[PDB]
C-alpha cells in the first residue's frame, strides 16, 4: 500500500501527468515505460534527464519535475551556478560603479474577522 | 512587474484563500448525517416521535459542535501565524521606513538606504531601496605602508595598488587618493606587520615649511 | 487505514461523517510543505555555490575542522561528522522524504563558508569580492571598536587562539552527549506522538472489542454497527488530537527556523552589533555547520581580558 | 591640569 501523487503541469497548459508511487520499489501494480525509480518512490510517466535545473514542482530526495519542450521531465535540482573566487593573500577586489536597486517585500497583516452564531 | 506577474501578491491571496476554504468547509458539514437518519433536523422531527427523535438529534448536535470546535481551533492557530507576520511588519516599518537599518538582508538585499510602504488588501508592501556595488576591479593590496621605518595604517580606507603606484581608497567605491599623513596613522615599526610594503607617505606641511 | 483498516462496513459508516479525512490531510500536508520551506530559508541564502581555493594562505587561520573533508564519501567537515553521529508503520502512518538531502545541505553550507572565508560579507550584498583573510579580520576588529594595529601586531597570537578554540569545540561536542539535546528533543517528541497514536488502536472506547474484525465476525448488523460506531469516533478523536498537536508543534519549529534564518543573514553573512545575539562577547564572525534537522553555528567573538585600573578625567585643561 | 602637545611647533621653529 502507499499514497499516490499526481504531478500536474497546469491544465491550462497541458493534460499530461506523471504519477509517483510512494512505496513502490519497481514491483509496481499499474503500468510501465518512462519509469524513474527514486527514494521518493517510482515516478512513472516522466523522462529522467541528466541535466539539472532550477526546481519547479518538487518531488523529494533531490528530485524536481517540470514540463519542457513536449514532456514532463525529472531532474536533480541545481543549487545554483558555480563561482570560484580568486582568493589570494595580496589581492583585493573593489567596486568602481554601483546600482540603486529597489525590491519588494510583501507581508500579511490581518485576516478576515468572523463570528459564528452557534444556535 | 507587479502589473505583469499575477503571482506577485500570492502571499496575501493565500491568506484569503485559506480563510475562504475554512468557511466553505464548515457550511458543508451541515450536510453530514454523523450516523443520524438525516442531516436535516426538520425531517427528524416531522417523521420521528420524541423517544427516537431526540436520539437522532443528539447525534447531529455533537456532529455540528465538533465541526465548530475544529473550526475555531484552526482559526486560533492561523491567527497566531498572522500575528507573527504583523509583528514583523511593524518591526520593519520602524526599522526600514522610519530609519536606516544595518541588519543584513533584513530591509532588502544589498546595503540598505531607505524604504517606502505601500498598502495592500490585508497587508503591507514595502519597497526597499538598496545600494548594490558593481563593476569591481582587481588591485594589489597590503596591510601597511613602510615609510622611514615606521608602519603606516590607513585611517579609514584600504591600501591598494595598480601596476606602478600605491593609493589609499574608501572600501566600497574606488576613489584612489595619495597616501599621506592625513590619510594614514602610525603605530609600531616595519617589522611586526606581515606583508608591509616599501612606499612613500606624503608630508603636507613640508612644502609650506620650506615656502 | 488508521480508522477502518480496510473494513468495508467501517468505511461505509466513515462516509456518514463529515469531511474529516480531507481536513486531516490538509493540515498534515501544510506542515509537510512548511518543513521544506524552513530548510530552504535557513540554508539557501546564497545564489551561487562558492568554492574554496586549495586550502592555503589564510594567514595562519586553520579552517580544517569546519571545511568539508575531501577524503570522505560524503563531503562534510569533521565537525559535521560529529554532529550527525549524535542524533538518534502499517496503520497508514508514513514518513515522507525531505526535498533537500544531506548532500544538498552540505553544499549550501560549504558555499556559505567558502564565501565568507574568501570575500567576507560582500557576497551577501552584491558580487563576491576577494580579500586577504587577515584584512577581513582587520575590518571585523574595527567593527568592534578596536583599531587595526591590534590585529596585525598580534596576528600570530590571534590565529593561534582561533585555531585552539575550533579544536576545543570539536572535542567538546564529541565528549558531551547532551550537547545536541535541542535537536534530539525534537526527534523524541515526534516519535512519541506517533508511538502514542498507534497505541490508541488497542483501546475499546467502550466497545466490546478494539478489533473491528471481531465485532463483525461475532455480532450481527443491528448490534455490530453500534459497536463499530464507538470505535470509529474513538479513532477519529485520536487523529484529530494528533493533528492539533502537530500543528502547534510545527509553529514552534517555524519560529525556530525563522530565527535560524535571521542569524545566518546577520551572524554569517555580516557582522552584527546586537548584544548576545551572535554569541556572547563582541561579535567578529561566524560559521554555520549542518546537523540533522537543524543548524549549528560557531560564533567567533572577542572577549576583553586582563584589565588594569587607571585614573581618569573627562577633559584636559591646557591653556 | 596637563599639557597638550603641539605637533607643528618644532617644525615651525626648525
Ligand atoms: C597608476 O595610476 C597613476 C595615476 O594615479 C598613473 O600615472 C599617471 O599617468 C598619466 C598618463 O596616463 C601621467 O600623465 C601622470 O603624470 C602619471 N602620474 C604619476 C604620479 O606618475 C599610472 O600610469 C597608473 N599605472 C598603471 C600601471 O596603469
Ligand atoms: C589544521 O589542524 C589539523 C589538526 O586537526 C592539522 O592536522 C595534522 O596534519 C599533519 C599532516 O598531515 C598530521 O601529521 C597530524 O597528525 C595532523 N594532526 C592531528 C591531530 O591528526 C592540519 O595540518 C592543520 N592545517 C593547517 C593548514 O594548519
Ligand atoms: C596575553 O597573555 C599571554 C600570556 O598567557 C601572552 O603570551 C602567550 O603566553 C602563553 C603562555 O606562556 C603562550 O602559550 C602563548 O604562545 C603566548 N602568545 C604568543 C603570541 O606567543 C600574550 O602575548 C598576551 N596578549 C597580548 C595581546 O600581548
Ligand atoms: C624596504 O626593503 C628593505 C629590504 O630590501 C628593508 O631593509 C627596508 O627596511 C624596507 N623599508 C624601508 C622604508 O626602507
Ligand atoms: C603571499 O604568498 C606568497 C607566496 O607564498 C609570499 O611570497 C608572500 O610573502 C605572501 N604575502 C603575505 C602578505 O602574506
Ligand atoms: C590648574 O589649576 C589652577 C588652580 O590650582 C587653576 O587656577 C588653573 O586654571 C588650572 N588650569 C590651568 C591650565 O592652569
Amino acid at each position: 500500500f502507499g499514497g499516490v501523487s499526481v504531478i500536474t503541469p497546469g491544465t491550462n497548459t497541458s493534460n499530461q501527468v506523471a504519477v509517483l508511487y510512494q512505496d513502490v520499489n519497481c514491483r509496481v501494480y499499474s503500468t510501465g515505460s518512462n519509469v524513474f525509480q527514486t527514494r521518493a518512490g517510482c515516478l512513472i510517466g516522466a523522462e529522467h534527464v541528466n541535466n539539472s535545473y532550477e526546481c519547479d514542482i518538487p518531488i523529494g530526495a533531490g528530485i524536481c519535475a517540470s514540463y519542457q519542450t513536449q514532456s514532463i521531465i525529472a531532474y536533480t535540482m541545481s543549487l545554483g551556478a558555480e563561482n570560484s573566487v580568486a582568493y589570494s593573500n595580496n589581492s583585493i577586489a573593489i567596486p568602481t560603479n554601483f546600482t540603486i536597486s529597489v525590491t519588494t517585500e510583501i507581508l500579511p497583516v490581518s485576516m478576515t474577522k468572523t463570528s459564528v452564531d452557534c444556535t | 512587474s507587479l502589473s505583469s506577474t499575477p503571482s506577485a501578491l500570492g502571499k496575501l491571496q493565500d491568506v484569503v484563500n485559506q480563510n475562504a476554504q475554512a468557511l466553505n468547509t464548515l457550511v458543508k458539514q451541515l450536510s453530514s448525517n454523523f450516523g443520524a437518519i438525516s442531516s436535516v433536523l426538520n425531517d427528524i422531527l416531522s417523521r420521528l416521535c420524541p423517544p427516537e427523535a431526540e436520539v437522532q438529534i443528539d447525534r447531529l448536535i455533537t456532529g455540528r459542535l465538533q465541526s465548530l470546535q475544529t473550526y475555531v481551533t484552526q482559526q486560533l492557530i492561523r491567527a497566531a501565524e498572522i500575528r507573527a507576520s504583523a509583528n514583523l511588519a511593524a518591526t520593519k516599518m520602524s526599522e526600514c521606513v522610519l530609519g536606516q537599518s544595518k541588519r543584513v538582508d533584513f530591509c532588502g538585499k544589498g546595503y540598505h538606504l531607505m524604504s517606502f510602504p505601500q498598502s495592500a488588501p490585508h497587508g503591507v508592501v514595502f519597497l526597499h531601496v538598496t545600494y548594490v556595488p558593481a563593476q569591481e576591479k582587481n588591485f594589489t593590496t597590503a596591510p601597511a605602508i613602510c615609510h622611514d621605518g615606521k608602519a603606516h595604517f590607513p585611517r579609514e580606507g584600504v591600501f591598494v595598488s595598480n601596476g606602478t603606484h600605491w593609493f589609499v581608497t574608501q572600501r566600497n567605491f574606488y576613489e584612489p587618493q595619495i597616501i599621506t599623513t592625513d590619510n594614514t596613522f602610525v603605530s609600531g615599526n616595519c617589522d611586526v606587520v606581515i606583508g608591509i610594503v616599501n612606499n612613500t607617505v606624503y608630508d603636507p606641511l613640508q612644502p609650506e615649511l620650506d615656502s | 487505514m488508521y480508522i477502518c483498516g480496510d473494513s468495508t462496513e467501517c468505511s461505509n459508516l466513515l462516509l456518514q461523517y463529515g469531511s474529516f479525512c480531507t481536513q486531516l490531510n490538509r493540515a498534515l500536508t501544510g506542515i509537510a510543505v512548511e518543513q521544506d520551506k524552513n530548510t530552504q530559508e535557513v540554508f539557501a541564502q546564497v545564489k551561487q555555490i562558492y568554492k574554496t581555493p586549495p586550502i592555503k594562505d589564510f594567514g595562519g587561520f586553520n579552517f580544517s575542522q569546519i571545511l568539508p573533508d575531501p577524503s570522505k564519501p560524503s563531503k562534510r567537515s569533521p565537525i559535521e561528522d560529529l554532529l550527525f553521529n549524535k542524533v538518534t508503520k502499517f496503520n497508514g502512518l508514513t514518513v515522507l522524504p525531505p526535498l533537500l538531502t544531506d548532500e544538498m545541505i552540505a553544499q549550501y553550507t560549504s558555499a556559505l563558508l567558502a564565501g565568507t572565508i574568501t570575500s567576507g560579507w560582500t557576497f551577501g550584498a552584491g558580487p563576491a569580492l576577494q580579500i586577504p583573510f587577515p584584512m577581513q579580520m582587520a575590518y571585523r576588529f574595527n567593527g568592534i571598536g578596536v583599531t587595526q594595529n591590534v590585529l596585525y601586531e598580534n596576528q600570530k597570537l590571534i590565529a593561534n587562539q582561533f585555531n585552539s578554540a575550533i579544536g576545543k569545540i570539536q572535542d567538546s561536542l564529541s565528549s558531551t552527549p547532551s550537547a545536541l539535546g535541542k535537536l534530539q528533543d525534537v526527534v523524541n517528541q515526534n516519535a512519541q506522538a506517533l508511538n502514542t497514536l498507534v497505541k490508541q488502536l488497542s483501546s475499546n472506547f467502550g466497545a466490546i472489542s478494539s478489533v473491528l474484525n471481531d465485532i463483525l465476525s461475532r455480532l450481527c448488523p443491528p448490534e455490530a454497527e453500534v459497536q463499530i460506531d464507538r470505535l470509529i469516533t474513538g479513532r477519529l478523536q485520536s487523529l484529530q488530537t494528533y493533528v492539533t498537536q502537530q500543528l502547534i508543534r510545527a509553529a514552534e519549529i517555524r519560529a525556530s527556523a525563522n530565527l535560524a534564518a535571521t542569524k545566518m543573514s546577520e551572524c554569517v553573512l555580516g557582522q552584527s552589533k546586537r548584544v548576545d545575539f551572535c554569541g556572547k562577547g563582541y561579535h567578529l564572525m561566524s560559521f554555520p555547520q549542518s546537523a540533522p534537522h537543524g543548524v549549528v553555528f560557531l560564533h567567533v567573538t572577542y572577549v576583553p581580558a586582563q584589565e588594569k585600573n587607571f585614573t581618569t578625567a573627562p577633559a584636559i585643561c591646557h591653556d
